[PDB]
RNA sequence: CGCGACCUCAGAUCAGACGUGGCGACCCGCUGAAUUUAAGCAUAUUAGUCAGCGGAGGAAAAGAAACUAACCAGGAUUCCCUCAGUAACGGCGAGUGAACAGGGAAGAGCCCAGCGCCGAAUCCCCGCCCCGCGGCGGGGCGCGGGAAAUGUGGCGUACGGAAGACCCACUCCCCGGCGCCGGGGGGCCCAAGUCCUUCUGAUCGAGGCCCAGCCCGUGGACGGUGUGAGGCCGGUAGCGGCCCCCGGCGCGCCGGGCCCGGGUCUUCCCGGAGUCGGGUUGCUUGGGAAUGCAGCCCAAAGCGGGUGGUAAACUCCAUCUAAGGCUAAAUACCGGCACGAGACCGAUAGUCAACAAGUACCGUAAGGGAAAGUUGAAAAGAACUUUGAAGAGAGAGUUCAAGAGGGCGUGAAACCGUUAAGAGGUAAACGGGUGGGGUCCGCGCAGUCCGCCCGGAGGAUUCAACCCGGCGGCGCGGUCCGGCCGUGCCGGCGGGGCGGAUCUCCCGCUCCCGUCGGCGGGGGACCGCCCCCCGGCCGGCGACCGGCCGCCGCCGGGCGCAUUUCCA
RNA sequence: AAGGAGUCUAACACGUGCGCGAGUCGGGGGCUACGAAAGCCGCCGUGGCGCAAUGAAGGUGAAGGCCGGCGGCGCGCCGCCGGCCGAGGUGGGAUCCCGAGGCCUUCCAGUCCGCCGAGGGCGCACCACCGGCCCGUCUCGCCCGCCGCGCCGGGGAGGUGG
RNA sequence: AAUGCGAGUGCCUAGUGGGCCACUUUUGGUAAGCAGAACUGGCGCUGCGGGAUGAACCGAACGCCGGGUUAAGGCGCCCGA
RNA sequence: CGCUGGCAGUCGGCAGAGCGAGAAAGAGAGUGGCGCGGACGCUACGCCGCGACGAGUAGGAGGGCCGCUGCGGUGAGCCUUGAAGCCUAGGGCGCGGGCCCGGGUGGAGCCGCCGCAGGUGCAGAUCUUGGUGGUAGUAGCAAAUAUUCAAACGAGAACUUUGAAGGCCGAAGUGGAGAAGGGUUCCAUGUGAACAGCA
RNA sequence: CGACUCUUAGCGGUGGAUCACUCGGCUCGUGCGUCGAUGAAGAACGCAGCUAGCUGCGAGAAUUAAUGUGAAUUGCAGGUUGAUCAUCGACACUUCGAACGCACUUGCGGCCCCGGGUUCCUCCCGGGGCUACGCCUGUCUGAGCGUCGCU
């Protein structure tokens, strides 16, 4: 509050009277009296700079590079080690885009979810959500924050006939429509490579949404997928090509240490 | 998951409206399950305790296969008196132990023409929900 | 005091600024309240453009946008004269009308004309007693196709 | 003298109405500084801001041009972006500082006076009759009363309007009741474990619940319950149900009104005065030979008047119509009622106030204004014995725990008491270097294992090599067969979608006689790119492979009967 | 013991990271639990900044050279129509290009793959300089245009201000 | 010519703008631990060995250590010699 | 700090194990006269090798696997078989900021890593608030002449009560009544916790 | 040896830091957007079986009636044809206060109607209804050497 600390009338005894200047509580016979009533170091008062509602809270973000971001979540979601680095249960998973047919949408009952995330083994990371559900640490618990999961896996779809009702009460659970996809809930945390489950309909429409490199988006006005800086980027595979190494100096690999002085006289 | 703009998921409102609830709310806040026995004969889970009630402990020191008659239903402590349950002072006077109503079942419901009524509409509204289902 | 080089400033923070200060946190409430009022407004209006009236073909001023054309505030009365159509029962019907514009021009004055014949073979007119069909009005074959339509009548395209 | 009008003015505890005062976050009308900045200070700046005064509403105010402009012109007001820190003002210093055009949110227009025509055609009140009757109304009577000609009502208002005649065209607009047809508020209720073992003082903990992967899940938000609960309970989800009340959206009927228009000619009519404007003075503005406002003086006109951002004269243009009035929406809201939420604070913080807080207390007064949360799961809040006058103890008892005993969770530091150890005449304390004594630790007190080989005592269902089956790796299988891809390239009696400032049969509308020319609108052709079918090579399958074949490796099962292999 | 002092907003400069790139940016508006988020608009790019400067302003507004023919001046110049060449040079300059000759195994010729190298070149960015072009201003001057022949308009050479 | 050393260049930029002391030169003053200059080195900003003590003097500048040797100073005892 | 140094060559029965050496360049191709074996490495933001150097106020920069609080992710993280906090003659690590274990106390939540955010680190400001020391059992309980004996009540008597004295105020009183102001202080009984600066 | 003093540790005091909790704040957003002479805001005084404060209420005084709900309130006593809670639309609502008969002592009235008193005869007592200012329309009673008309 803009009044805290100043609601009071104050003013300082000066110099005299063996007191730090301070300004003070005006009379009365009461605690509150000569007792330090401004400035950040008193008792009650108001703190240094308060805060104020017109700090800049909102940032904004290119449009280009938002899509950018989405692209790259959205490459590194089917390879391996990006989403095994990101924790998923995904072991027993048959193939990382992961996409399944179109009567998933038509879905109405959480038994048919529960089922389908069976048989396409990915109910161990529901598992792993279900083992990691515990209380927060320190004050978030009295500001409606007390419980705490593992974002599972995300399910991609096209349009909705039921399958977020299927779907919703399962924890860790997220649904993302093709067209409004968000990069807060594709990379949690900031890290790429979030499991995905797509379905056809759903994965027929990425590249009408962003198109190839010849090309463009069809349902973006003007927008092509971005290019890349280094094609081959298996460097391994580049440095051992002959190449390279026919023109390369000898490997200078002999350790040369310091040669102790004797003295020759 | 709640989606009703008007529900509050507050802790502090949830805990006051809880703490200071009117005597008719923490009557229904103050219910007791049926026991399996009723459950399949009435189609009711849970029933508001009353005072002519006979109820069976299961939780805590005093669980068991003992069954007791209600004492008293002290609603301002959120708590109920059970015939048996009861401790010695100092001096010797005994005085009843409170137990709440979430951790007692009830073996035989007190029959008035309202509580016939609450069973009534309780089954009603479970058929319905079942015939929605089905 | 001035610092080696840069722009001599003049911050116009001199008077007490922060009493007055305009925060925008309630913009994406205003947004869903204007939606809302935008929604219910076209269901009040059901067979009625949402809209409103049509918007008649207007030239802009001062040379920077004297070759744009633009959405005006009405029809005037002679453009209404000349296609014929009454002043009071113009405004009944959906055509924007306001008597302060003057027609210097001849070839505005047509296109305006034209803009209100072409409006006017487009509008399907429902009887005022719905039981019963009156002289100058649509037939009830086209009244059960008559939809609503969404954006500007007869968008402006320069 | 008296009587009767009218005018002007009184008095009524006359009949019926209205105003006062409060709150005041947002709004309107005044009044109105000085701190401050100018590194002083006086103009300026602070600032038309704080303080002061009056008046409202759910918004207020503004608002349908005496406008912007100078264009091929726009067209009420209010708000947002931009114009723009710009034009401009300024001891031209410090500093101050708009508007138009453009894009949007919203969009709604109207009425008088005058001038005229209609028999004042108009309005209010009292008495009676019936109805409505909880926002005092409707029709019917009254030789009932007033207001009003010093002007009420109808037509009519700057977008022109009125009247007559000529033509064409209207049979349906509004309100009030009667009765009937499908959003808001309130009340009640609706899924599934207290299932078996086990930790605890208490479990909501842990383990399990087979092939319905315990059960429900459109319900795994939250809170309570003796720690940490989707399934104990209230709840949550659900175009879930049931029961009342109010309102909207409509239909039929009754009693009323209203007795209506458009077009072309002809004849008439048309505007707001101590106001505009001018001088001067003072404030104000970005407004600068005066932007706005106000006081005083002067004081209008009607092809008039105002504006046209440099004073003035002449001459053309352009644009409105001042001095009367109403009007929703978009816009504002630190007060009030009811709600929801939070990368906020967590009892010296956050409102002064988590608590009998604007309270206790202080000042004559205006005013000033605190401190102050926590036993336990449950008072089970310590019966009884004994000393003391008692406060206080000692036993006993409760509790998981009194090492939780009514300001009682955890219980730090400063300071103090006692015990133990060490020490002591250069105040104490300190840095470096040792020594001594303690306190605990190494769970020390016969002291590291590891690999290979040799020797000696043993024990296995055991090695190599072959056979069968499975799997994997590699393959310049120089170039095996088949697929897939290409930010690869050429072709086609190929089909298609986007784009183009590359061109051109019907169609709307337009100038001139169904003929004849420009332009709004779909094809059609051309070009570019892409997608899908066809043939060719190239290149990849190391972000992207299948079957046979060849080699190698590994596993399993046989056969190996022990100078092999392995084990201690 | 606890609390306790370079913070937040706006503006500007410079450096650094990202995206797009002679463009870029939806911040305002609109469409369609977390979510008041995210997504989308392109005839919503209005508008801002950048792509053009200079002058107080009216205004103006960013290479030329050679040749042939014609006219004038007395072989050169000016004006006038057609062709061809064409965005400057000097010095330094990372890097890159050529290569006289050569980098051994018994001995000489002898082709390919590399590697070095005397000397010679095209020269990035950047710096110094000399030229050139645009606007203001000054000086000296001679010409060209037509719808209005004029107190009209346009040009040249040499300094100088931005 | 000798000797030695890799240079050149562009942005942004804090703090400072009270100083003081010494050999030599030197102004005013009887003089001053006074006032005011030039040059270089210091102190300020800096510890260490010595001058018993010590801003400036002599030597010498500093990461944590072991061995050796020195500078300026010293070597009766304090107190190493 | 510099060498703008070195290492992708771990090139293995599809093998041949090297680039420290005084002297620009190739352990180059072709053309004619048994035993199935071989340490470590390489978080390339990593590892390794040579030299030289190390003062610091005001000030500037870099690195913090230093520290506090909250958020997005992540540890199939920790926890009533005991979290946070606090205490400790215990064992240690780090140059340091600090941190990890052991014991005790306590009874319900807390932390590591990758990013994000800030009301984020105290010894001082005659700082603010709260608490506690030395002084210190010290200064002091000294204005207005004065108390003594016996008894009663009581657990307890210098101070209460009663009686007997000795005294003072000495009618402008230390007497008897009112106004202002106070508001139950008046009266009766009980108590001796706190106050009545001894009781 | 002991006293006193210093350091460290154990235990106990003084003190209430730290931590963990939170029916409280702060901020943002939404919907509504409603006071009063029919007496507001505010204040005063009272009201409970035992009641000081807070809260609630107004002599019908920790509430009456009605409706919904359905067996309690509770610190101790006492006593389903509906206890208690909630809603609240009926009724009621002391005194001051714009505050209204005149004043602010809680004082003085005036008019009218009732009941005791009396037997309409005024006193006295009690009860009820009126008695403020400004202003609008109408009514009634008036004023004027204001302007007239007529006897
Ligand atoms: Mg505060
Ligand atoms: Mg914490
Ligand atoms: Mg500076
Ligand atoms: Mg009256
Ligand atoms: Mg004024
Ligand atoms: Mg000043
Ligand atoms: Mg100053
Ligand atoms: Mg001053
Ligand atoms: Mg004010
Ligand atoms: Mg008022
Ligand atoms: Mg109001
Ligand atoms: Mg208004
Ligand atoms: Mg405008
Ligand atoms: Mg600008
Ligand atoms: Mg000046
Ligand atoms: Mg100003
Ligand atoms: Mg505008
Ligand atoms: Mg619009
Ligand atoms: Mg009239
Ligand atoms: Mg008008
Ligand atoms: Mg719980
Ligand atoms: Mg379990
Ligand atoms: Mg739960
Ligand atoms: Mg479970
Ligand atoms: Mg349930
Ligand atoms: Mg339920
Ligand atoms: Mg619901
Ligand atoms: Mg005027
Ligand atoms: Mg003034
Ligand atoms: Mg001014
Ligand atoms: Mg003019
Ligand atoms: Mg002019
Ligand atoms: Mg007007
Ligand atoms: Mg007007
Ligand atoms: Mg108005
Ligand atoms: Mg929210
Ligand atoms: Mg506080
Ligand atoms: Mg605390
Ligand atoms: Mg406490
Ligand atoms: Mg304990
Ligand atoms: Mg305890
Ligand atoms: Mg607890
Ligand atoms: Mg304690
Ligand atoms: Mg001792
Ligand atoms: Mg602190
Ligand atoms: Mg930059
Ligand atoms: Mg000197
Ligand atoms: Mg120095
Ligand atoms: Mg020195
Ligand atoms: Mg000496
Ligand atoms: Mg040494
Ligand atoms: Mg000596
Ligand atoms: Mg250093
Ligand atoms: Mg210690
Ligand atoms: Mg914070
Ligand atoms: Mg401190
Ligand atoms: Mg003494
Ligand atoms: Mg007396
Ligand atoms: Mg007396
Ligand atoms: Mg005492
Ligand atoms: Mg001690
Ligand atoms: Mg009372
Ligand atoms: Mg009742
Ligand atoms: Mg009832
Ligand atoms: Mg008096």
């Amino acid at each position: 509050s803009e009044l805290a600390g100043h609601q009071t009338s104050a003013e300082s005894w000066g110099t005299g009277r063996a007191v730090a200047r301070i300004p003070r509580v005006r009379g009365g016979g009461t605690h509150r009296s000569g007792q330090g009533a401004f400035g950040n170091m008193c008792r009650g008062g108001r703190m240094f700079a308060p805060t104020k509602t017109w700090r800049r809270w909102h940032r904004r973000v290119n449009t280009t590079q938002k899509r950018y971001a989405i692209c790259s979540a959205l490459a590194a979601s089917a390879l391996p080690a990006l989403v095994m680095s990101k924790g998923h249960r995904i072991e027993e998973v048959p193939e990382l885009p992961l996409v399944v047919e179109d009567k998933v949408e038509g879905y109405k009952k959480t038994k048919e979810a529960v089922l389908l995330l069976k048989k396409l083994k990915a109910w161990n990371d529901i598992k792993k959500v279900y083992a990691s559900q515990r209380m927060r640490a320190g004050k978030g618990k009295m500001r409606n924050r007390r419980r705490i999961q593992r974002r599972g896996p995300c399910v991609i779809y096209n349009e909705d006939n039921g399958i977020v009702k299927a779907f919703r009460n399962i924890p860790g659970i997220t649904l993302l429509n093709v067209t409004k996809l968000n990069i807060l809930k594709l990379a949690p945390g900031g890290h790429v490579g979030r499991f995905c489950i797509w379905t056809e309909s759903a994965f027929r429409k990425l590249d009408d949404l962003y198109g190839t490199w010849r090309k463009a988006a069809s349902l973006k006005s003007n927008y092509n997928l971005p290019m890349h800086k280094m094609l081959n980027t298996d460097l391994s595979r580049i440095l051992k090509s002959p190449e390279i190494q026919r023109a390369l100096r000898a490997p200078r690999k002999k350790i040369h240490r310091r040669v102790l002085k004797k003295n020759p006289l | 998951m709640k989606f009703n703009p008007f529900v509050t998921s507050d802790r502090s409102k949830n805990r006051k409206r809880h703490f200071n609830a009117p005597s008719h709310i923490r009557r229904k806040i103050m219910s007791s399950p049926l026991s399996k026995e009723l459950r399949q004969k009435y189609n009711v889970r849970s029933m508001p305790i009353r005072k002519d009630d006979e109820v069976q402990v299961v939780r805590g020191h005093y669980k068991g296969q003992q069954i007791g008659k209600v004492v008293q239903v002290y609603r301002k402590k959120y708590v109920i008196y059970i015939e048996r349950v009861q401790r010695e002072k100092a001096n010797g006077t005994t005085v009843h132990v409170g137990i709440h109503p979430s951790k007692v079942v009830i073996t035989r419901l007190k029959l008035d023409k309202d509580r016939k009524k609450i069973l009534e509409r309780k089954a009603k509204s479970r058929q319905v929900g079942k015939e929605k289902g089905k | 005091a001035p610092s080696r080089n840069g722009m001599i400033l003049k911050p116009h923070f001199h008077k007490d600024w922060q009493r007055r200060v305009a925060t925008w946190f309630n913009q994406p409430a205003r947004k869903i309240r204007r939606r809302k009022a935008r929604q219910a407004r076209a269901r009040r209006i059901a067979p009625r453009p949402a809209a409103g009236p049509i918007r008649p073909i207007v030239r802009c001023p001062t040379v920077r946008y004297h070759t744009k054309v633009r959405a005006g505030r009405g029809f005037s009365l002679e453009e209404l004269r000349v296609a014929g159509i009454h002043k009071k029962v113009a405004r009944t019907i959906g055509i924007s009308v306001d008597p302060r514009r003057r027609n210097k021009s001849t070839e505005s004055l047509q296109a305006n004309v034209q803009r209100l014949k072409e409006y006017r073979s487009k509008l399907v007119l429902f009887p005022r007693k719905p039981s019963a069909p009156k002289k100058g009005d649509s037939s009830a074959e086209e009244l059960k196709l008559a939809t609503q339509l969404t954006g500007p009548v007869m968008p402006i395209r320069n």
